[PDB]
């Protein structure tokens, strides 16, 4: 190999994942105790929206 | 500092019972195995090499 093979270091995932057919990173994370779900989400979808 | 040691180690999984030396390195790139070679003439009285391995 090492004649007609070359090799280097690089980044891949070790795991991979698509959700309804598109790449997803799932994120898991709680409403702030205190903080009610919604709360939390709004929050969320709002981070989201920038 | 010299050419050139050679060491082996065997099918067996161990090491030649000695070293051998490394005579040179032709240049040469092969070219279909295009890889230099390294001829290192090994004594091998002991009858244990063989030519070829």
């Amino acid at each position: 190999f090492s004649a007609f093979s070359s090799s280097r270091w690089e980044y891949g995932s070790p795991r991979l994942e698509r959700y309804n057919g598109l790449p997803s990173m799932e994120i898991l994370g709680q409403a702030a105790p205190g903080k009610s779900t919604g709360e939390a989400m709004e929050l969320m979808e709002q981070l989201a929206s920038k | 500092n010299g050419k050139a040691k050679v060491s082996l180690i065997t099918s067996d999984g161990i090491k030649f019972p000695q070293d051998g030396t490394l005579e040179f390195s032709d240049v040469t790139v092969d070219q279909t195995t295009g890889s230099i070679t390294l001829r290192a003439i090994f004594p091998n009285p002991d009858h244990t090499m063989m030519p070829g391995m």
